[PDB]
């Protein structure tokens, strides 16, 4: 809770805070190593094993 | 050894106990008469257990002399198709006499006489296999529901209701009964069994069918004579109504069912296109012409007219599907129709008014009122689970079969009958209250719940297991497809 | 309201909380249970399984009709 | 007081019935018109087994159904050509 | 204050017409583009051959004459 | 919210809008509840006892066990 | 243990229906929760046993209408699209139960909202477990009763009331396309099971007379049955109920809209595919209908302000992908699409009814913004969201939608490049109003009121679990699932689904085509971004051509107010037809006209005529 | 107040009563005329020309000639 004119804004208890950013995270993560993986294959340079 | 004799005798002894009762003994009265209907149901309800479902030949039958060379006489039997009919005329009454409990100081003993005269006059309308007598008996009736709607009317329109019935019953009647009095004197006799082996001339199939479906169209109104329905229905008190759409209403298809699809084969083959198209249009217009109307009691009373006539389509389609499939469409009429009215009953009883106007917000006054209301406008509009969606979609499937022409213009009838139906309930039960017009309610009382518990039991029991009405007809509505035909 | 607390309504009316609603779900559930119990006995018998499992399926615990309508040229 | 077990039925056309002018002996009409209900109740019910059996044939045979039901099939589809008071296909019986 | 006889029924920037215009044009254009997918006439395009199936386009596991 | 104790007692509004009878005391019942009751308990008691011990009497038995034979016969 | 799966919902309502006033609200709530949750995990054991087993198992309990032949009867058929969808259905209906629980706090008639949910829940659970066409009517109807309950749950709105009674309408004329189809299936193989008439669904090649013309058997029942189809899945011709009915509960939006009971026309579509297939001009209306849904729903939902409403397109127009999907006679993938879009839809649903609950219930973007440091859980859970509906790379969305797109551009015929068209355009739209909903709610500058923000609260545990699970889901199940349902070959679906080996696409649609086609979904969905980040978090706002211009005010009216369907509509069909039931039928058939020849009107001329026999 | 009966209205009642008593309130003018020769007279014609075409066209396709519908 802090008060800039009347107004007052409550702070986010630290276990929505911690959640939010690792589902982030874990979504970020998740994206870059599956572009690891067959990042090339849909970008068409390299099939998996067809040539 | 329970026969046909003792279920019509005991309404006639209930009748004559009444008869003699000083009119002081108020209790005594209601008494005899609830406990000699209770009788007569359990009477039918035996009836059915001992009905062989394998024959088509006519069970129970009872003869009685009435002409002295025995050219006509008083025969009774029941099948596959009026034993149903027989056990929901038994079951209505005790409804009725029950729903006039409160009030009853005021009627007197002219009221249970009047009900008990009404179920014998009916029972044997259903029983009776002689084509005469099934018109004495099918225009007896006049007298006890003239009489009912007369003196127990609710405003002075019912001198105008009554006539105008009267008269339409009438009309139709001797129009009737001059082709019963010509199949008398070409055959010689008017035995039912004997009129379904004579062949007629196919020039007087035409005029006798004709004039057969003049009286009967008046009593399942088909399109130009549906304007008598509303109005004596709307001026009739509340028991008084189910008995005009429970039973009343079911006269017309059951005389086409036993007189008119069999006795003449060929002339019902030549006219099925022109009930389609009575029917039709009677589907189309009445379904339509409901979403205008300002009345409870005659919104209700518009949505019979559109089921009965989906029940004709049916029963001229001539197919295990549609014969069979209309049966518990009437069935399944003859108990939602009739718990509508019980409904409207329980709201005019506490506020004397029908004008959908003043009704609003229910659903926060009258909860138990409102969870048996909606489950009623529900079978109303054919949900599957209710007795009326076994009969609707098997009429549907018996007429597509047919011409599928027809079984399209009579499915945009559930389009329709589903627009009215949650419609009024939206508007009666849902919405806010109007302190301003009424301000004190009262749930549903002991009666009004166990009154509904037949019907909320008997509804789904037809609708989940039709199985159990449906393998008692299909020996007899098979020999009624087929009657002309030998291939 | 005043007047909603006057209505007897099977659902318990607007912001319903009896005072013994922990014993009455205890009961409810108990209930439940045991309604359950002869579905579950009734489904184990009516259901047919024509094909074999890969693996060892929990089913083959109570369900017998295993393999049985391989035989359908002789059907009802 | 009707005997114990399923109702009996004389399969046999009834004597004395003739097509060729029908409305001449009432009660050999009746018993016919009860007679044909019954052969097209048994011919219902066979259709009615065959149904099942190409339902179990399905079933059991899985995406080679084709060529394995193929001869149920056809039997069905025949058998149901003239079931009775259906479509327009009406048996000569 | 008499009630009006049909006192049971009862995008204000646009008329029933002209809305109906708007919806008309709307719908042409999903016309107009399905004619042009048919002036495109992609069936004659397609880069390969029709798939072949062996055993006569499998005549016998699709339910053809054994 | 999930351990403090409810605040209505009893539930609001009586059943049937009846008022409960004098205390140590009984519903007094009308004059039709108990026919009604018998005739409702009798009604259940024959449909139940009556419908599941008639004989399978019907035209989609006789005609299935006659067509499961001569659908066998013509082998 | 598979009778338990259905009945446990059917159970639970009755319970909280029936006993609501001992349990009160929060015994109501636990009962269907428990109920609905163990009726999950049976599905869990029951996709663990059929699915992955490879086992079907049918349950045929009794007869319910025996005819000569009308046989339909109380039968459930479990195979490999049946588990499918109840492991889908019965999960978003546990996980909705759950966040109810925390939803409904304040609202006083709790009990009967969970009763409701559950009584959906069972109707849907025996749509999808039907082995007969009447079953599966049963539950096609108890779920559109089940709905319009829903809808109007706070009977005092009119507004309600009017949304409920609108979609009862479009799902009756969507039963009775069905049951017109229904009573075609009939007349042809003389059964409504679905084993035999997909058994038999090849012989008839016969023609019918329907309506004064001669059509073919099997085309006129496909078409019929996709009439149904539409009416339910919110299709070109009938979709107006939808977005209208949004009015209800944010969890009624979640699961009766979102993942439910729009999806029940596509898996109408799927489970009757080894009848669709043999009628091939039913396959090109449902691909030009698919398309037409698609892009219209596109192009209505960029313009939307509500926060509810816009999602609701977005529904419309996944809805209209996986029926052309099914219209290419691609019908695994249409299943895939499915399952991807019953996850990352009822998250975004619940976690805008978390903002709009926080928010005081204000639902309008025009006062929401700069909530991304205030609601961080729920702003991660709707960036998760919709960054899986625009089909970002390697996500839930990008395992369906670019399959399905590039499916269609390999259908080489006039109908496929139509859907393809349409389908490429739908994604740059909806890259633009997800992006737009996007920055309005959290990252422009604050445009709400100080109260608004002054009584803020994020997601308590009872409405962040089902979020957290259906984020898991959007993260992994697509990439989980892309194997088992559409990859070369697979023996999932078993006898499920059919599709006849002349049209199968699905091999070409890998290996045939530029690899430009597999990115053209990525390039608009970042032209889309671009553009919503370019019109809304900084721009000149040159809406003063929208003051300025006539032609573009008439403009931002079309695309708002639903291409002018429900003025239109309304006007021309609906007011029509309240007139017809009065100004004619009650007016002038049945008013005056039989009385005046009838027996009062003309006819009292006998006391004209009987006072004169005194002569 | 001790009275379930409703408060009726002036205004509702005379409504309601002129909606009911609409069978005196022809006056044979030609929206009427035409309309209930269209509309009840045409529309049913319609309707079973198609029923009456629809079984010739059922007939024609078996081969059976048509039945004599009249
Ligand atoms: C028939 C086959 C299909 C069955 C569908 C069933 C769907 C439910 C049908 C009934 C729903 C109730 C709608 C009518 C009543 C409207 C709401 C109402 O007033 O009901 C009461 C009574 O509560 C109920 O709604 C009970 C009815 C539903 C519960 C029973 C359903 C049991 C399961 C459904 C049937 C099982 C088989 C279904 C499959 C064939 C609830 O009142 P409250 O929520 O407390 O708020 C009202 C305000 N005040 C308290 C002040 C009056
Ligand atoms: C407190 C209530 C609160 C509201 C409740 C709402 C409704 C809840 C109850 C639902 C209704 C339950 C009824 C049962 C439906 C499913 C079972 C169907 C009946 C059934 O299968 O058994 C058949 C009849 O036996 C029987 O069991 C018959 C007994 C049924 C008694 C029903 C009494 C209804 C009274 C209606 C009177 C009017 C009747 C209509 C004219 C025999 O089966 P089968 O033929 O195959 O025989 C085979 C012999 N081998």
């Amino acid at each position: 809770g802090i008060t800039y004119k009347g107004v007052t804004v409550h702070t986010p208890k630290t276990w929505h805070t911690v959640t939010g950013k690792g589902l982030c995270a874990v979504m970020w993560f998740w994206i870059l190593y599956r572009a690891k993986q067959d990042g090339p294959v849909v970008m068409g340079w390299r099939h998996p094993w067809d040539g | 050894y329970f026969n046909l004799s003792g279920l019509i005798l005991c309404p006639v002894l209930g009748s004559i106990i009444l008869l003699f009762i000083p009119n002081s003994r108020i209790r005594l009265i209601r008494l005899i008469g609830l406990c000699a209907s209770l009788i007569t149901f359990l009477y039918s309800l035996v009836l059915w257990i001992q009905f062989d479902s394998s024959t088509a030949k006519f069970q129970f039958v009872e003869s009685l002399r009435w002409l002295p060379y025995e050219n006509i006489n008083f025969y009774l039997g029941i099948d596959g198709i009026s034993l149903f009919f027989v056990i929901l005329t038994t079951f209505l009454i005790p409804i009725c006499i029950l729903v006039g409990w409160s009030g009853m100081r005021s009627y007197g003993k002219e009221y249970i006489i009047a009900f008990l005269i009404c179920e014998f006059l009916m029972i044997a309308v259903f029983c009776m296999l002689d084509l005469l007598l099934f018109y004495v008996f099918f225009e007896s009736v006049l007298i006890p529901m003239f009489i009912i709607i007369g003196v127990w009317g609710s405003r002075q329109r019912k001198i105008k209701a009554a006539y105008q019935f009267f008269l339409y019953t009438l009309l139709g009647s001797l129009f009737m009964l001059l082709a019963i009095l010509l199949i008398l004197f070409q055959t010689g006799t008017t035995d039912l069994q004997i009129l379904l082996t004579t062949e007629f001339s196919e020039r007087r199939q035409i005029f006798l069918w004709i004039a057969f479906f003049a009286s009967f169209a008046v009593k399942v109104p088909m399109v130009p004579v549906h304007i008598w329905l509303p109005e004596a229905h709307v001026e009739a008190p509340t028991a008084g109504s189910v008995i005009l759409a429970g039973i009343l209403l079911k006269f017309g298809t059951y005389g086409f069912l036993r007189f008119s699809i069999p006795m003449f084969p060929e002339a019902t083959l030549c006219f099925t296109p022109f009930i389609y198209t009575l029917s039709a249009i009677a589907i189309i217009y009445t379904s339509l012409t409901t979403l205008r109307q300002i009345d409870l009691k005659k919104i209700i009373a518009y949505s019979s007219v559109a089921h009965m006539n989906l029940v004709t389509i049916g029963m001229f389609s001539l197919n295990i599907q549609g014969i069979g499939g209309s049966i518990l469409l009437m069935l399944s009429h003859g108990l939602v129709s009739s718990a509508l009215f019980l409904c409207v009953g329980v709201l005019y009883d506490r506020h004397k008014t029908r004008l959908v106007r003043y009704y609003g917000g229910l659903v926060s006054t009258m909860p138990n009122f409102s969870t048996i209301f909606f489950f009623f406008t529900l079978a109303n509009m054919s949900l599957p689970g209710t007795s009326s969606f076994i009969g609707e979609f098997l009429i549907l499937v018996g007429a597509f079969q047919r011409n599928s022409l027809v079984a399209t213009l009579a499915a945009l009838g559930m389009i329709l009958g589903a627009a009215y139906s949650l419609w009024l309930y939206n508007r009666v039960v849902s919405g806010n209250l109007k302190p301003d017009f009424l301000h004190k309610f009262s749930d549903l009382n002991g009666r009004e719940v166990f009154i509904f518990i037949p019907f909320l039991v008997g509804l789904v029991w037809m609708g989940v297991y039709p199985k159990v009405f449906l393998d008692c007809m299909h020996t007899s509505v098979s020999n009624l497809v087929q009657h002309g035909k030998f291939h | 309201g005043d007047f909603r607390a006057k209505v007897w309504s099977m659902t318990g009316g607007p912001n319903c909380r009896p005072k013994h609603w922990r014993r009455n779900t205890a009961i409810a559930m108990f209930g439940v249970f045991l309604v359950c119990i002869p579905i579950a006995k009734l489904s184990a018998k009516l259901e047919q399984r024509p094909h074999m499992p890969v693996r060892p399926i929990p089913s083959q615990i109570w369900c017998k009709n295993f393999g049985t309508k391989d035989d359908y040229e002789k059907e009802h | 007081g009707r005997k114990k077990g399923l109702p009996e039925f004389e399969e046999s056309a009834p004597d004395g019935f003739d097509p060729e002018n029908p409305y001449k002996d009432p009660v050999a009409m009746v018993e016919m018109r009860e007679h044909i209900v019954r052969e097209k109740w048994i011919q219902i019910e066979k259709a009615k087994i065959l149904r099942e059996k190409v339902k179990w044939c399905y079933r059991v045979e899985g995406v080679n159904h084709y060529q394995k039901c193929r001869h149920l099939v056809q039997q069905y589809l025949d058998s149901t050509r003239g079931v009775g008071w259906g479509k327009d296909h009406r048996p000569i019986s | 204050k008499p009630l009006s006889v049909n006192d049971e029924l009862m995008a204000d920037t646009v008329g029933k017409y002209e809305a109906l215009a708007w919806l008309s044009g709307g719908l042409g254009f999903f016309v107009g583009l399905g004619l042009l997918a048919v002036l495109n006439d992609k069936a004659s395009k397609v880069p390969f051959t029709p798939r072949v199936y062996p055993y006569d386009n499998l005549r016998v596991e699709l339910g053809g004459e054994p | 919210r999930w351990a403090t104790p409810g605040h209505e007692e009893r539930p609001k509004g009586y059943f049937m809008n009846r008022t409960p009878p004098a205390p140590g005391q009984s519903r007094k019942w009308e004059d039709w509840e108990l026919p009604c009751y018998i005739t409702s308990f009798l009604t259940i008691v024959i449909l139940g006892v009556g419908l599941n011990a008639k004989p399978d009497l019907s035209i989609e038995t006789w005609a299935h066990q006659k067509a499961l034979e001569r659908l066998e016969m013509e082998k | 243990m598979y009778l338990l799966i259905v009945f446990l919902p059917l159970l639970g309502s009755s319970v909280a229906g029936f006993f609501g006033r001992f349990l009160g609200s929060e015994g109501s709530a636990i009962m269907t929760t428990t109920c609905v949750s163990f009726s999950s995990i049976l599905s869990l054991i029951a996709f663990y046993e059929v699915a992955l087993g490879a086992s079907a198992c049918y349950l045929r309990i009794a007869p319910w209408i025996s005819s000569e032949m009308f046989d339909a009867s109380w039968g459930f058929l479990f195979d490999s699209l049946t588990v499918v969808m109840l492991i889908v259905v019965t999960f978003i209906s546990s996980l909705v139960h759950l966040y109810s629980i925390s939803y409904m706090s304040e609202d006083p008639h709790s009990p009967r909202f969970m009763c409701y949910l559950s009584i959906f829940t069972f109707f849907m659970l025996m749509l999808v477990t039907g082995d007969n066409f009447l079953q599966l009517f049963l539950g096609w109807e108890g779920v559109g009763l089940a709905s319009y309950l829903l809808i109007h749950f706070w009977f005092t709105r009119l507004q309600a009331d009017k949304a409920a009674i609108k979609a009862m309408l479009v799902n009756r004329v969507g039963d009775f396309g069905l049951a017109l189809g229904i009573l075609g299936c009939f007349t042809l193989f003389q059964t409504v099971d679905f084993s035999t008439i997909f058994a038999c669904a090849s012989v008839p090649r016969n023609s019918w007379i329907f309506c004064n013309m001669r059509l073919n058997a099997i085309s006129l029942i496909c078409i019929l049955l996709f009439i149904g189809a539409v009416g339910k899945s919110a299709q070109i011709g009938l979709h107006t109920w939808l977005p209208d009915a949004m009015e209800g509960p944010t969890p009624v939006s979640a699961l009766i809209h979102a993942a439910t009971m729009v999806t029940a026309g596509v898996f109408m579509i799927a489970r009757c595919s080894p009848l669709f297939e043999y009628s091939p001009t039913a396959l090109i209306v449902i691909t030009f209908a698919g398309a037409m849904t698609s892009f219209l729903a596109a192009t209505t939902g960029i313009l939307q302000n509500d926060l509810k409403r816009v999602i609701a397109y977005s529904t419309c127009s996944q809805l209209g992908y996986m029926i052309f999907a099914c219209g290419i006679s691609n019908y695994s993938v249409s299943v895939f699409h499915l399952m991807n879009h019953a996850f990352f839809k009822a998250l975004l649903f619940l976690s805008a009814g978390s903002v709009i609950h926080a928010m005081s219930d204000e639902q309008d973007m025009r006062k929401m913004g700069g909530l991304a440091s205030s609601f961080p859980l729920t702003y991660a859970m709707m960036l998760i969201g919709s960054l899986s509906l625009i089909g970002f790379p390697f996500l839930t969305g990008f395992y369906s939608k670019d399959v399905i797109l590039e499916l269609a551009y390999t259908k080489y015929t006039i109908s496929g490049n139509f859907a393809f068209w349409l389908g490429s355009v739908s994604v740059l739209f909806t890259s633009y109003y997800s992006f737009r909903l996007l920055f309005l709610t959290f990252l422009v500058p604050t445009n709400s009121f100080g109260r608004d923000i002054s009584r803020c609260h994020d997601a308590p545990i009872p409405m962040a679990i089902p979020l957290i699970l259906l984020a898991l889901g959007s993260l992994f199940v697509g990439y989980l699932a892309k194997d088992m349902m559409i990859g070369l070959g697979t023996n999932f679906w078993a006898n499920s689904l059919l599709v006849l080996p002349k049209n199968e696409i699905l091999a070409e649609s890998e290996f045939a085509a530029p690899t430009i086609i597999k990115l053209i979904p990525i390039l608009f969905s970042t032209l889309g971004a671009f553009v919503a980040y370019n019109v809304n978090l900084v721009a000149d706002q040159f809406q003063r051509a929208f003051q300025t211009s006539t032609f573009c005010n008439r403009l931002y009216s079309f695309f708002n107010k639903r291409w002018f369907f429900d003025q239109v509509l309304n006007d021309f069909l609906v007011r029509s037809f309240l007139r017809f039931g009065y100004e004619v039928s009650f007016e002038a058939l049945d008013k005056g006209a039989i009385e005046i020849l009838g027996p009062y009107g003309i006819s009292y001329t006998f006391r004209r005529l009987a006072e004169r026999i005194s002569q | 107040g001790g009275g379930m009966e409703t408060n009726k209205n002036k205004f509702i009642e005379d409504w309601g009563s002129a909606r009911e008593n609409l069978e005196h309130n022809f006056r044979w003018t030609r929206r009427n005329f035409a309309l209930i020769g269209i509309f009840g007279i045409a529309l049913p014609i319609i309707v079973y020309k198609g029923i009456v075409k629809d079984f010739h066209m059922q007939d024609e396709d078996a081969g059976r000639p048509h039945r004599k519908f009249l």
